[PDB]
């Protein structure tokens, strides 16, 4: 029942930088673990970041190491990832998905998701 | 590093039968691996957290099962409204979070 | 935050009649057309009842809790705010804390450090304790709330429970007949000796409307009740007047 | 027959003409109804059990519950949790017996320190984190949490005190962060030659064995006060049955009889009615705030009319004071 | 009798019924090996 | 562990006196200890189990006391057939059935 409302999605040219934003209102956000993944438009489902519940533990993906970071707002329960440095690559949905612990690296997996957000790097 | 397989890729069934999704890994991970159902339409949503834990909120319908390297789901109704794709996912190898290719789901 | 009053003008207590009031259900059974004899703590008919007035007179007075307290109260426009009850009314003993304010009922059980002059001043301003400890017990309750309310009380503590009877009446004390419906129980458990009111004052420095209060103590007797058919207790009898 | 029982009253084989009494006619209850209030209010164990994070062993985290009904079954009823071993009070009358005030002590160990958990027992955790008095009345929960609180690189969030001067009382809490004096020179502070921190880290990884995977542990201390107590199980309500002899149980009060719809308004404090002879003959129901006359179960004293059993054996039975559609 | 039926190392030779469905008859010898069952789901012959 | 000490190793009497022998241990036994009496020249023989728990078919004469880490035994008559060596044994302690050193008793 809780909500997950994601935006920042659109149209950029490569090589641009732009901002994806994913609040939470249906639960409390101060003790849980998010993440970012990414679904592809003919391919499966990928990880690509997370954060714990506080910023203390950060991991991203290996392909997309040292170009994307994320960033974490507890006082109005959201958080904010940087597309950076974007390919033709990076075109595929993003989803923002929330851990059932509150580290980053758990066994537990996520256990809400959210509709995704479609992102386009084209000219 | 992990791999994962997927031996189905495509079933075909009724909505009266039984069917039954197989996920393999490289290397075992101590049955820490997790289901997601992701409908077409909506977000992906979880069925089966851990070896053989089901998480509240859904049927009891789906049944996973299977320890160490391959791990079993079952559906014994299927239901008109299980049109969706399968994806297992494993969470305790050096790779964080890796998902493995998709299961498509349908019936005839 | 405490404050010392010194403005008060000094008069003796007042003296009135209890006349008929001050009666109540002794439990929780129904009796139609039938009178009952009851051996229980009550106040008895035609008695001193101490008068004390509010309007500079300010008559916050500490008196004995002794085996039971009947407070009326001949009240408009809420001025009487809440009771306070304990052995020392510090933090050494255990104290018991009874508040309505604007919002709702509260009642606290704590180890409160009260003020000399506790009282409560829209009414934002609130002085009765300065510290709580060791908070045992707490309990939200509904808003209990020429002169036009009558306010009568009865507080009971029997083997570690506090009983709470009111009963609120639209009008010196009216000569009439009102059974007091038991309203409160609380299980505490602890001593309770002593006990101070809690008046509320209107600040324009501060300025205290027109309102009088009533106690009585009561003492074991037995009384004759009759009951009429709808379960009302509309008489009694003091067997030792 | 009658005749007989004549014959077993007047404790003669021979029966003169006239009426005899010889007993009563009483109809037998068949159901038992027992009833109690809503349950609601319930102690909140979601927030001690299902907690995301729990604190260190040394710092154990205590929580007091009282002034709701606890539902012991709930605990009972999940299967991860699979060490409950509990001392000086049967698991099964947890759910009945009442106490005045719970303590939960959560905290997290491996697996070498979960028998350490127990009155008598010693070991670090025993001595120098959590102390359990040989006259301990309660309960303890172990269960794994190796999915919750294991990571790959490691998770250094939990500590333990593994140096004290002394071993801890029982229900003792040590957060002391002082440098541990193990040689004759003073520490000063630092952590150097003969001085060790308390604290250590216990590195949880989802790569251990089943002998040192983290355990969440939670442990029921339960106390009975002079106070009245207030911490009590769900009492079950049996579905109520009407218009019958019936036995009942109303807030612990015993009754047989027969239920009916009153037509008695009691007040909203009122709960139990008594007639005029002083018996209880009207009650609440606790659930559904209606009102409901008991009646006893037919009464009748049966009478026999016999001509002398030298003329014959014929006899009439005659039921005093009962209605002839009432047998 | 701690002289005859005490082990330093543990006694186990005696045992006590801890559980049961309903208070024993006087002069009743019980020794039933059931699983006691506590909850709704049935034992179907585990200690589980 | 457990040590026994015998602090009297020879004693000297006569058939008319009284004589006492005291066995101390390391630490408290609660009162498990035992006294046995053997003959050079046959099988030894138990004179007193427990602390003061006289074995049946011994004379009275012999009497056992003390509780905790000491114990004392004591012989009123001395009859001229008491000649042996008296041992004191633990049974309480982890070390099973440790014995002390040998006491001499002889008439003079
Ligand atoms: C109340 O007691 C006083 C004495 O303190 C007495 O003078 C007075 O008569 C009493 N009240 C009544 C109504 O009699
Ligand atoms: C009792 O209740 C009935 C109906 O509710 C009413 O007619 C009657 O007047 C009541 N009795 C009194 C004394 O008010
Ligand atoms: C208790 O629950 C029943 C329904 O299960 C409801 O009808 C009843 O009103 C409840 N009790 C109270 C006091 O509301």
């Amino acid at each position: 029942e809780v909500q997950l409302v994601e935006s920042g999605g659109g149209l950029v040219q490569p090589g641009r930088s732009l901002r994806l934003s994913c609040a939470a209102s249906g639960f409390t956000f101060d003790d849980y673990a998010m993440h970012w993944v990414r679904q592809a438009p003919g391919k499966g489902l990928e990880w690509v970041s997370g954060i714990s519940w506080n910023s203390d533990s950060i991991d991203y993906a290996d392909s997309v190491k040292g170009r994307f970071t994320i960033s974490r707002d507890n006082a109005k329960n959201s958080l904010y990832l940087q597309m950076n440095s974007l390919r033709a690559e990076d075109t595929a949905l993003y989803y923002c998905a929330k851990d059932r612990g509150y580290e980053i690296l758990t066994p537990a997996s996520f256990d809400y998701w959210g509709q995704g957000t479609l992102v386009t790097v084209s000219s | 590093d992990i791999q994962m397989t997927q031996s189905p890729s495509s079933l075909s069934a009724s909505v009266g039968d039984r069917v039954t999704i197989t996920c393999r890994a490289s290397q075992s991970i101590s049955s820490y691996l997790n289901w997601f159902q992701h409908k077409p339409g909506k977000a992906p949503k979880l069925l089966i957290y851990g070896a053989s834990s089901l998480q509240s909120g859904v049927p009891s319908r789906f049944s996973g099962s299977g320890s160490g390297t391959d791990f079993t789901l079952t559906i014994s109704s299927l239901q008109p409204e299980d049109f969706a794709t399968y994806y297992c996912q494993q969470s305790y190898s050096t790779p964080p979070y890796t998902f493995g290719q998709g299961t498509k789901l349908e019936i005839k | 935050q405490c404050v010392n009053l010194t403005t008060r003008t000094q008069l003796p207590p007042a003296y009135t009649n209890s006349f008929t009031r001050g009666v109540y259900y002794p439990d929780k059974v129904f009796r139609s057309s039938v009178l009952h004899s009851t051996q229980d703590l009550f106040l008895p008919f035609f008695s001193n009842v101490t008068w004390f007035h509010v309007i500079k007179r300010f008559d916050n007075p500490v008196l004995p809790f002794n085996d039971g307290v009947y407070f009326a109260s001949i009240e408009k426009s809420n001025i009487i705010r809440g009771w306070i009850f304990g052995t020392t009314l510090d933090s050494k003993t255990q104290s018991l804390l009874i508040v309505n304010n604007a919002t709702n009922v509260v009642i606290k059980v704590c180890e409160f450090q009260f003020c000399n002059d506790p009282f409560l001043d829209m009414e934002s301003e609130f002085r009765v304790y300065s510290s709580a400890n060791n908070c045992t017990f707490e309990y939200v309750s509904q808003p209990f709330l020429n002169f036009k309310n009558l306010r009568e009380f009865v507080f009971k503590n029997i083997d570690g429970y506090f009983k709470i009877y009111s009963k609120h009446t639209p009008i010196d004390l009216p000569q009439g007949f009102s059974a007091l419906e038991p309203l409160v129980d609380l299980p505490i458990g602890i001593n309770i000796t002593r006990f101070q009111t809690l008046l509320a004052l209107h600040r324009s420095g501060w300025t205290a409307g027109a309102a009088a209060y009533y106690v009585g103590y009561l003492q074991p007797r037995t009384f004759l009740l009759k009951y009429n058919e709808n379960g009302t207790i509309t008489d009694a009898v003091d067997c030792a007047l | 027959d009658p005749l007989s029982e004549t014959k077993c009253t007047l404790k003669s084989f021979t029966v003169e003409k006239g009426i005899y009494q010889t007993s009563n006619f009483r109809v037998q209850p068949t159901e038992s109804i027992v009833r109690f209030p809503n349950i609601t209010n319930l102690c909140p164990f979601d927030e001690v059990f299902n907690a995301t994070r729990f604190a260190s062993v040394y710092a154990w985290n205590r929580k007091r519950i009282s002034n709701c009904v606890a539902d012991y079954s709930v605990l009972y009823n999940l299967a991860p949790f699979f060490t409950f071993k509990c001392y000086g009070v049967s698991p099964t009358k947890l759910n009945d017996l009442c106490f005045t005030n719970v303590y939960a002590d959560s905290f997290v160990i491996r697996g070498d320190e979960v028998r350490q958990i127990a009155p008598g027992q010693t070991g670090n955790i025993a001595d120098y984190n959590y102390k359990l008095p040989d006259d301990f009345t309660g309960c303890v929960i172990a269960w794994n949490s190796n999915k919750l609180d294991s990571k790959v690189s490691g998770n250094y969030n939990y500590l333990y005190r593994l140096f004290r001067k002394s071993n801890l009382k029982p229900f003792e809490r040590d957060i002391s962060t002082e440098i541990y004096q193990a040689g004759n020179k003073p520490c000063n502070g630092v952590a150097g030659f003969n001085c060790y921190f308390p604290l250590r880290s216990y590195s949880f990884r989802p790569t251990y064995g089943v002998g040192h995977q983290p355990y969440r542990v939670v442990v029921l201390s339960f106390e009975l006060l002079h106070a009245p107590a207030t911490v009590c199980g769900p009492k079950k309500s049996t579905n109520l049955v009407k218009n019958k002899c019936v036995n009942f149980n109303f807030n612990g009060l015993k009754g047989t009889g027969v239920l009916t719809e009153s037509n008695k308004k009691f007040l909203p404090f009122q709960q139990f009615g008594r007639d005029i002879a002083d018996t209880t003959d009207a009650v609440r129901d606790p659930q559904t705030l209606e009102i409901l006359d008991i009646t006893p179960c037919s009464f009748g004293g049966v009478s026999v009319i016999t001509p002398g059993t030298n003329t014959s054996n014929q006899v009439a039975v005659l039921y005093q004071g009962v209605n002839c559609t009432e047998v």
